[PDB]
């Protein structure tokens, strides 16, 4: 057994220096320094034929040691499957590591995320969602690690590749943007993430709002490096709304996949103004004239019905329409996000309710305190 | 017999999950708790010994008691996973010692540090002199892996007692294969 690592001792320059310590790691029977050094070798990019020959002894290591968490066993095997290239014989060994390792720390959450990761060659859409849904069932308690949740997003993001409910991808992005705080990956990879993230999230209309967390700090740091015209038209759906030039700009740069949702995204900006024009103004000024909708939303008189009544089912406005003068009446309101001018606009028309009422409330206290005593 | 309340602190830090102390530090520190609890039984029955988890956040599920039966049960499925925290674990035995009904028992602490900790020499000397004002004598036993030939914890032990005070003594553990009963040989002989 010790002669197995002596023939693999020197793989090149600098390799033996850390391998002289590796042989003294198991003889001293310390499995942490042996875990981290192997993980350092796993972190070290290799072909890798080194981790593929030791996986038999690493399998024997987990046998009699029985303690060290499978998390390190999954991190090494995913570099080994790159040398094996065959997801079939690997999943038989992957499930073998799942049944042989039983500890208080869940071995199903780390294995099921590894099963679906190797399942991308199946290719997808058939047995995927079954092992994908099994993750968060066991991961529901207790998600203390929170790192495996990123591996849960991977196979969940690849489940979207069937297209696949684009609106769910931005909702699935919450399982990514909410899995780990820090990026810890090249921003250039995430600047092409927001490339398709802004597009696809805007494509699928299953999500009616889509603008709630679009101001989140970690995604907007990517929106600084991302192509600026895509963000300026995202602010049209984030605030906007029209901005008729910007909603066309998304059809300028990226032609494909936007052809079917073009006339649909022209509808979303038409329902986005209905909530804002009553929100931006103090109103009321509640009932609105059709010519104003025919100005902002630039829609013909015969189509205003389908426009404002569809917003009634979406839920941004419940206001019934007055069809005698053809004026569209509003009720309630849909708030979206906030701006620096919105807080200043708030203190103007919010505290104005505080200073007006309390001023005349003192008049109620002044005169009527004598009849009470 | 010497009168005191010995509060033993198990190490739940993530570096206790290997087997350098045979067969495994989970069972090794269990055997390390076995030898201290059976020794107090041979010493004095009135000595009450609890357990405390240092890593993550400090929680005590076993009230201070002379019976080690509940202590040996919590040694199983302890789940040693978390970040080691030292500074909060000094007075963690002292607060349970301030809850002691009898005041005749001396304040004695034994903690297990198996992980490297980030600490400044000024932070350990303030806790040292604080225990001088509190008279508490804390016997620390190095476990696991740490700074080679530990300095901080040694300066923490050295500056903790003086004249004489017999005392606080630290025993550096060699990073080599051994049985947990062989580690405690020197510390249990002379504290």
């Amino acid at each position: 057994v010790p002669g197995f690592l002596q023939q693999s001792q020197s793989s090149g320059p600098g390799q033996p220096a850390v391998w002289h310590r590796l042989e003294e790691l198991y003889t001293k029977k310390l499995w942490h320094q042996l875990t981290l050094q192997v993980l350092d070798f796993v972190q070290d990019p290799c072909f890798a034929q080194g981790d593929g020959l030791i996986k038999l002894y690493e399998n024997f290591i987990s046998e009699f040691e029985h303690r060290v968490n499978p998390l390190s066993l999954v991190e090494i095997i995913l570099h080994v499957v790159r040398q094996m290239t065959d997801p079939n014989v690997a999943l038989t060994f992957l499930e073998k590591t799942r049944e042989k390792v039983k500890s208080s720390d869940e071995a199903v959450i780390l294995c099921k995320t590894a099963i679906g990761a190797l399942k991308l060659n199946i290719g997808d859409l058939q047995v995927t969602k079954e092992t994908i849904e099994d993750v968060e069932e066991m991961l529901n308690n207790l998600p203390g690690v929170t790192s495996v949740h990123s591996r849960f997003y991977d196979l969940s993001s690849k489940y979207y590749q069937t297209i696949g409910n684009h609106a769910s991808y931005y909702k699935d992005a919450l399982r990514f943007l909410g899995c780990v705080d820090i990026k810890d990956l090249p921003v250039s990879e995430q600047q092409e993430r927001a490339f398709t993230l802004g597009l696809a999230g805007l494509l699928g209309e299953g999500v009616f709002n889509f603008g709630e967390l679009l101001m989140h700090p970690v995604l907007e740091s990517l929106r600084n490096t991302d192509r600026q015209w895509l963000i300026d038209t995202l602010y049209a759906f984030n605030s906007g709304n029209v901005e008729r030039f910007q909603t066309l700009k998304t059809a300028w740069g990226q032609q494909p996949d936007l052809a079917a949702n073009e006339a649909q995204l022209l509808r979303k900006i038409q329902l986005l103004c209905l909530m804002e024009m009553t929100f931006t103004r103090p109103a009321n000024h509640r009932q609105l004239t059709f010519e104003e909708i025919a100005k902002s939303a630039k829609i013909t008189v015969n189509e205003v019905e389908l426009l404002v009544m569809k917003a009634l089912s979406v839920g941004l406005v419940k206001g019934s329409i007055d069809e005698v003068d053809k004026r569209v009446h509003m009720t309630w309101v849909q708030p979206r996000v906030l701006d620096l001018q919105q807080i200043k606009g708030m203190k103007d028309r919010l505290e104005f309710w505080c200073t007006d009422v309390k001023s005349m409330e003192m008049l109620v206290e002044h005169q009527a305190h004598d009849i009470l005593t | 017999m010497v009168l005191e309340s010995t509060m033993v602190c198990v190490d739940n830090s993530e570096y206790m999950r290997n087997g350098d102390f045979l067969p495994t530090r989970l069972q090794a520190q269990q055997d390390a708790v076995n030898i201290v609890c059976h020794s107090k039984t041979r010493s004095n029955p009135e000595n009450n010994v609890g357990l405390i988890t240092l890593a993550n956040d400090c929680e005590v599920l076993t009230t201070l008691t002379p019976d080690t039966g509940r202590i040996l049960s919590k040694l199983h499925t302890v789940q040693p996973k978390g970040k080691i925290t030292f500074c909060t674990g000094i007075r963690v035995a002292h607060l349970a010692l301030k809850h002691r009904q009898g005041k005749n028992h001396k304040m004695r602490i034994i903690a297990f540090v198996g992980s490297p900790v980030e600490d400044n020499e000024k932070d350990l000397v303030k806790l040292a002199k604080r225990l001088k004002k509190e008279k508490v004598n804390v016997d620390i036993i190095n476990f696991g892996e740490e700074e080679v030939n530990t300095e901080k914890l040694t300066a923490f032990v050295n500056t903790l007692n003086g004249k004489d005070g017999t005392g606080s003594h630290l025993v550096t553990v060699p990073p080599g294969p051994s049985l947990a009963d062989a580690l405690i040989s020197s510390p249990i002989l002379a504290g």
